């Protein structure tokens, strides 16, 4: 409703009274008669009702200006579908506790098979993530001990119906826990629950004036209010009954996406690294509650619990703990077996004594029956589009007696007004593409060079046309200085997306601008996904946090490219918990992994060149310290044992060394690749490595530019990406020449096809950083 | 551009800085140029840009003349005036095309997105209300109203109290303590005391400090092994003496029957758990704290505490003065070293006291929120109470803040789309600190090396440093918080991060770095004040933690030694420097990790 | 404290100016002292903040 504030503005009558007092501000001496006869006002006249028609096309409601035509149109409404509320303000799954909102959430329905998608309750009626116990936390030897950080166990409280099919739940949670895998954890050991019947004697007295078919009733309520205080149940409904309550639309899209119903508030679950008292004093308000309950006489256990040795806590009659492992199952296949067979499990007192009872399918008709309900995605539908892109010309709307719409140059007068006319259309006309450009100009997936406008005012037949047709081939070359307005678009892309609180990345020297800017477009397009997901190494997709990197130092690369194609990258994110195996009869055998750390011998360096190097080799590792004490030389005949302690730290690839500690001497230079590498265990710096260590390899021809100094160089790099890394999670990075990168960039590719295998595509990969591998299987 | 429409405009929209067209009128004319000089002015090698820009005029010349940087004189070519006129309407569709990314801003977070605005927040006031000499008991319910005049261009600002209290006529004649120093020596400071009509004074005493009125208890110098003399009379029968600084309140004409209420007004560093006695017919101190209901958290922040003075508390009694009743307070400080470990500060404490909220928050202008509300204000309700003297606050109006501009409304929502409200990197932590806490100025990233070097270091310390608003610790350059809610900045934030993380905040300890410079001043100035007053300024921009009422402006950790140099030389004072003399505890100097450089001059 | 002196002096005498102290020392007060008077030349404002810990009770005064 832009238009009724504007309306008096936008018009005739006040734009032809702005343009009079330019003129008489300005000419007053040489034009003097401003009256209506005069060619010089109606040609303003003509002018100011075509600024007049062009700037009501911009009070048109915004709906409908943001709609492009129905001929192109991306699939959903104004803003995508990937930026609605669902996906915008909820945030990935990170904290235990919505581990335990996505986990809650799955469901039989979801299942891609099987079942006959009718059945189902969601597949946990509670869980508890946390991590492992410290005592057996993935230690291992092979040298002296070191224990794996960052691995955590999760209890499974499985519900009625996937403790019939436990095997179809199985398949389900693996599936998903892929999915939702983060930065430096995964999944080690997954518990199963096991059920206790919990007997439940409780002796119910009913209210006086009860009808007996309100009985049914009472049967399905004492039941209802009875499990969801005794089995934590989870409590989902839609995001339109949140809407009615009055928290706002940030309180409802906190957690992470949930396709069935909404969570706000957890139930709370207790956790199972000790046994679980029970209290039940407050059930019986809760029991008091239901209208034909006046009061409940009786709440004990008939010995029930002596199969796991359930105590009675120090002197509360109504407190029970169980056992370890088990959860409460209280009434098992419940009404069938206990509430409709009169041996009073739960014994109904009716007018003093009459005492009646139900049988099992009667309180199931008066039972509350759930909804499944799934949660479609949020998006603001199109409105009417509207043709605010066609331009009809200042120069039809003039009298015909200037000729501009006679035949042409047939009077000589003609083409000297038909010119004057072209530079005040040519203004007019970039005002009617760019309100048809907004579609285009605020899309969030930008892919153009292209701004405000080049195409030329009139139709192919129009006789405006063929005035100027000399010429219509040069005036639209000059049209085309708009791609030299294209670091306009920059500014655009700076201000869109600080919509999601991020600047956009700095101009650097070593951009190669056309390739620089498709990674600043990409980067705005995925943004809401990138947020979604910052730890989600999903074992084919590129990881969504190093397109988040790239972004941000703004190097190019098609990592924004709708699909990944993982061979050609600018560098590559690797983690060491990954690279970690967990796991007829004795012919198995796991005897050792990870066999020793080595490299072989082309040249050495000591101190810290440009890559701080060896092709098929690494100089990876940061030390200062002692010598590289072994050589392997020729192991094909005798004078075995007496492998060398070298010099403590000398770097050696050129003549400019010449320089010369060294015993059982050696033969060394030049010549024979054939020794190894080793290190001298009096150091004394064997570390843990593999527990949150992700490291980056850089390609080094970004220092083979000249006047680099790659140290200050790197002062940068690690400036920009250090708020782009978790606190916890850390970066080693190592830089190697063209060749080494590719031959690096064949490997990850094989290895993620694969997704992510132990087998020998990883080792390569271990033997390319430091950490050294078992090669000797595939040893040619 | 355009004056008569767009302030029209610009009040509906928001009107960001960000416009769609930054074409200025200069370089339209200069894209106007290029294209008539295409076009041929018939059967002659000259074009039409020689037209329209004929004898002496340039398009640099005629944006002046539009922009009115020259003055417009009578005479212009009528084709040219004809162009600037055209500039003119052309002002109007291009500035409903800039206030457009506004309104898409706009419609993308209200409409599709949903987010709403925060309404204004209301504040309440410490509030006392004396009695008059004529009645002993007076009631006065929930939702009476005080207030001080009118707000600016609005209405009047009532403060609503949000429990009802009933008043009694009564003070706080006396407030003393005893303190224990050192073994076998006791001082007994009196601040307060009516009866000699001495007033808490200064505004603020520290409590258990040196105030030199203390008189040494020479009953208890030697301990007894006279009527049993102890501190403040005589005691019949033993009583013990422990360690635990404890403070002692007299209070006058309140009847048994009757309940007390007061507000206390609180900067404690650590909280002590505190426990409150009566005295008895007896002569022997029983519990009060069944009876005390507190909301100051055991002396640690300011609140109100209402207690029903208990049944058999006896006005007369032995081993203290006879006039007042006496209300005891054991504070059991927290063994800590320095001037953190210390007692509260104890800006004031009000008797009959009861706190007032703010009533209707949405009539009052944007005005009155800007600032606190001055103290010494609301001096009368609304209904006239005949019985009551007077009000009055001695402090005023904390908390309340503004209804939310469309400026500051977008920054809070690019913010929750940015870190969704969990701390998952380190620049998540770094401003999710930053908007919950108020006490927090700055919070510094630990460093680039150490990210790098990383033999698997689980534990990250985040390294706070506060303003000088909130700070526990005396001292104005090193600002400390206490480590109970230093540690609970890292339960806060352990929801939001990874189970893994294993996350806390401290303070960083704080190098010192020293200069030692020359520097020749004016020629008509004393150089010790010259000294003096350059030093001010230069203590200013590298702690600006340091200087109260300070917006959290962010600054690195390196201080250079150039812009040191060149810090200097913008004062207006001073002429030329010779030497700076980098000193830490001549090149610049770089802040290692967990620690923040301070400035020594000596 | 700020004081307006009314003055015609022929020759400008050059002064030092001292305030009263606890332990009944003077000491220097012209840091604090920023005079528009010319060292007592001209007719001129002068402000002092009075310094700290500067004693009422003292002696030989």
């Amino acid at each position: 409703a832009l238009f009724h504030s504007v309306k008096d503005d936008i018009h005739f009558d006040t734009l032809l009274e702005q343009a009079h007092q330019v003129i008489e501000k300005q000419a007053e001496k040489l034009w003097s008669d401003t009256a209506e006869h005069d060619p010089g006002i109606t040609f303003l006249q003509g002018i100011s009702y075509g600024v007049s028609d062009l700037a009501y096309r911009h009070t048109l409601p915004l709906k409908d200006l943001l709609t492009p035509a129905p001929d192109e149109q991306q699939q959903e409404g104004i803003f995508p579908a990937e930026f609605g509320p669902h996906n915008t303000l909820t945030c990935g799954p990170v904290t235990a506790d919505d581990y335990r909102k996505a986990l809650l959430d799955l469901h039989s329905s979801d299942s891609l098979d099987g079942t006959q998608q009718d059945e189902g309750d969601f597949l946990f009626r509670s869980v508890q993530l946390v991590r492992e116990p410290e005592k057996q936390r993935y230690t291992y030897w092979y040298a002296k001990e070191f224990t794996l950080r960052g691995n955590y166990w999760l209890y499974l409280e499985p519900t009625r119906w996937t403790q019939g099919n436990i095997a179809a739940a199985t398949r389900q949670l693996t599936e998903f826990l892929t999915k939702n895998r983060n930065i430096g954890e995964s999944v080690s050991n997954i518990i199963w629950l096991q059920p206790v019947d919990l007997p439940l004697l409780l002796d119910v007295e009913l209210d006086d004036d009860v009808g007996a078919q309100d009985v049914p009733g009472i049967f399905a309520a004492v039941y209802s209010t009875a499990e969801q205080y005794l089995m934590p149940g989870a409590q989902r409904y839609r995001t339109e009954v949140l809407q009615n309550a009055g928290m706002s639309n940030d309180q409802i899209f906190e957690g992470p996406l949930l396709e069935h119903g909404w969570i706000p508030e957890l139930p709370a679950a207790r956790d199972y690294t000790q046994r679980l008292t029970l209290n039940l004093s407050r059930l019986v308000n809760s029991l008091l509650e239901i209208e034909g309950i006046k009061h409940v006489n009786r709440l004990r256990l008939d010995d029930s619990f002596d199969k796991t040795a359930i105590e009675p806590v120090k002197g509360d009659t109504w407190s029970w703990s169980i056992k370890e492992g088990y959860y409460p199952r209280l009434w098992g296949e419940d009404p069938l077996n206990q509430l409709a067979q009169q041996n009073g499990p739960l014994r109904v007192i009716a007018k003093g004594g009459i005492s009646v009872s139900v049988s099992k399918e009667q309180i199931q008709a008066s039972l509350p029956s759930q909804s499944l309900i799934q949660n479609e995605p949020v998006i603001l539908a199109y409105g009417q589009h509207r043709d605010v892109g066609s331009y009809y010309p200042v120069s039809d709307t003039l009298p015909p007696c200037y000729g501009l719409q006679h035949s042409l140059s047939e009077s000589e007068h003609l083409l000297p007004l038909h010119q004057f006319m072209l530079p005040f259309e040519q203004l007019l006309a970039c005002g009617c593409q760019q309100i048809a450009m907004l579609p285009r100009l605020l899309a969030f997936q930008r892919e153009g060079y292209e701004v405000w406008g080049d195409q030329w005012p009139f139709k192919s037949g129009s006789v405006n046309d063929d005035a100027h047709q000399d010429y219509a081939p040069a005036l639209k070359d000059l049209l085309g200085q708009i791609a030299l307005d294209s670091d306009h678009e920059l500014d655009i892309i700076n201000y869109l997306l600080g919509y999601f609180g991020t600047q956009r990345a700095p101009r650097t020297f070593t951009t190669q601008l056309d390739d620089f800017r498709a990674v600043q477009q990409g980067y705005l397009a995925q943004q809401p996904t990138l947020t979604y997901h910052r730890s989600n190494i999903r074992i084919d997709q590129v990881s969504s946090l190093q397109k988040r990197i790239a972004a941000r130092m703004g190097l190019g690369g098609e990592l924004f490219k709708p699909q990944p194609d993982l061979s050609q990258l600018p560098f590559y994110l690797i983690e060491h918990r990954a690279l970690l195996p967990v796991k007829k009869l004795f012919w198995q055998n796991s005897p050792v992994w990870m066999e020793d750390m080595g490299y072989r011998l082309a040249y050495a360096s000591d101190q810290s060149s440009l890559p701080v190097q060896r092709r098929l080799t690494r100089t990876v590792q940061t030390p200062f310290p002692p010598m590289v004490v072994v050589g392997s030389e020729i192991t094909l005949l005798k004078q075995v044992g007496i492998v060398n302690l070298k010099k403590a730290e000398s770097e050696k690839l050129y003549a400019k060394v010449v320089s010369f500690n060294s015993t059982l001497a050696f033969p060394t230079s030049e010549e024979a690749w054939r020794y190894s590498w080793y290190f001298s265990g009096e150091k004394y710096e064997r570390t843990d490595r593999f527990s949150f260590v992700i490291s980056v390899v850089v390609n080094s021809d970004l220092i083979k530019l000249p006047g680099v100094d790659p140290y200050k160089l790197e002062e940068w790099v690690k400036e920009t990406i250090l708020t782009e890394f978790p606190a916890h999670i850390s970066m080693i990075i190592h830089w190697m020449d063209r060749e080494a990168f590719l031959n690096f960039a064949n490997t990850y590719q094989r290895w993620q096809n694969n997704g992510t295998p132990l087998g020998d595509a990883a080792y390569s990969i271990l033997e390319s950083l430091t950490l050294g591998k078992l090669p000797s299987a595939l040893k040619g | 551009e355009l004056n008569e429409l767009t302030n029209k405009l610009s009040n509906l929209v928001p009107m960001t800085d960000f416009k769609l067209d930054n074409r200025a009128s200069l370089q339209l004319l200069k894209y106007i140029e290029a294209y008539t000089k295409i076009i041929p002015f018939n059967s002659g090698d000259k074009y039409w840009n020689d037209f329209f820009f004929m004898s002496g005029n340039t398009p640099e010349k005629l944006a002046k003349l539009y922009q009115k940087e020259i003055e417009p004189n009578g005479e212009l070519l009528p084709q040219q005036a004809f162009l600037l006129a055209v500039l003119r309407l052309l002002e109007t569709p291009i500035s409903l095309l800039n206030v457009l990314p506004a309104a898409h801003r706009e419609l993308y977070y209200r409409e599709l997105l949903g987010l709403s605005s925060h309404a204004a927040q209301p504040d309440q006031v410490a509030l006392s209300m004396e009695l008059n000499s004529t009645v002993m008991e007076q009631l006065l319910p929930e939702g009476t109203l005080f207030e001080a005049g009118q707000d600016e261009q609005g209405n009047a600002l009532q403060y609503a109290l949000d429990a009802s209290l009933l008043a009694n006529r009564g003070y706080i004649s006396d407030l003393r303590w005893l303190r224990n120093d050192g073994e076998k020596q006791w001082v007994t400071s009196a601040p307060w005391d009516l009866q000699a009509q001495v007033s808490l004074p200064s505004d603020g005493i520290r409590l258990f400090g040196k105030t030199n009125s203390d008189q040494q208890v020479f009953g208890g110098v030697l301990i007894t092994s006279m009527y049993h003399l102890t501190p403040f009379g005589y005691s019949s029968d033993i009583e013990p003496l422990e360690e635990n600084p404890a403070l002692y309140l007299g209070f006058t004409d309140v009847k048994p029957g009757q309940t007390l209420a007061l507000y206390w007004k609180l900067k404690s560093p650590q909280q002590p758990t505190v426990s409150w006695y009566y005295l008895d017919q007896h002569n022997q101190w029983a519990e009060l704290d069944s009876w005390v209901s507190d909301g100051t958290q055991n002396l640690y922040q300011d609140g109100t505490w209402h207690v029903e003075l208990p049944v058999d508390a006896s006005n007369q009694a032995e081993q203290m003065p006879v006039g007042r009743y006496w209300l005891r307070a054991v504070v059991e400080v927290p063994a800590h070293e320095g001037a953190l470990g210390k007692a509260p500060w104890l800006y004031g404490l009000i008797y009959n006291a009861m706190t007032a909220t703010l009533v209707n928050v949405d009539s009052i202008s944007d005005s009155h929120f800007l600032t606190p509300l001055p103290a010494s204000s609301i001096q009368r309700p609304v209904e006239p109470i005949i019985v009551l003297a007077s009000v009055n606050q001695p402090w005023a109006s904390w908390g309340g803040r503004i209804p939310e501009s469309y400026s500051a409304f977008f920054e809070r929502i690019a913010q929750n789309l940015s870190h969704r409200n969990r701390s998952l990197t380190w620049g998540n932590m770094v401003t999710l600190l930053k908007e919950r806490y108020v006490s927090i100025f700055d919070v510094k990233y630990p460093g680039n090396d150490e990210l790098t070097r990383v033999p698997a270091l689980e534990q990250q310390q985040l390294t706070v440093i506060p303003a000088n608003r909130y700070n526990d610790s005396d001292d104005s350059l090193r600002p400390v918080l206490n480590p109970a809610r230093l540690q609970e900045m890292a339960d806060w934030l352990q929801q939001k991060d990874s189970p893994w993380a294993s996350i806390e905040v401290r303070n960083p300890e704080y190098l010192d770095v020293k200069i030692h410079y020359e520097v020749i001043f004016k020629p008509d100035v004393n150089e010790d004040f010259g000294y003096r007053q350059l030093q001010q300024q230069l203590c200013e921009v590298y702690m600006p933690w340091s200087i109260d009422e300070q917006r959290p402006v962010v600054l690195n950790n390196s201080i250079n030694y150039f812009q040191l140099l060149a810090t200097i030389q913008q004062q207006p004072l001073v002429e030329r420097v010779t030497r700076l003399t980098l000193h830490r505890a001549t090149a610049s100097v770089e802040a290692k990790d967990n620690e923040v450089l301070i400035l020594v001059w000596e």
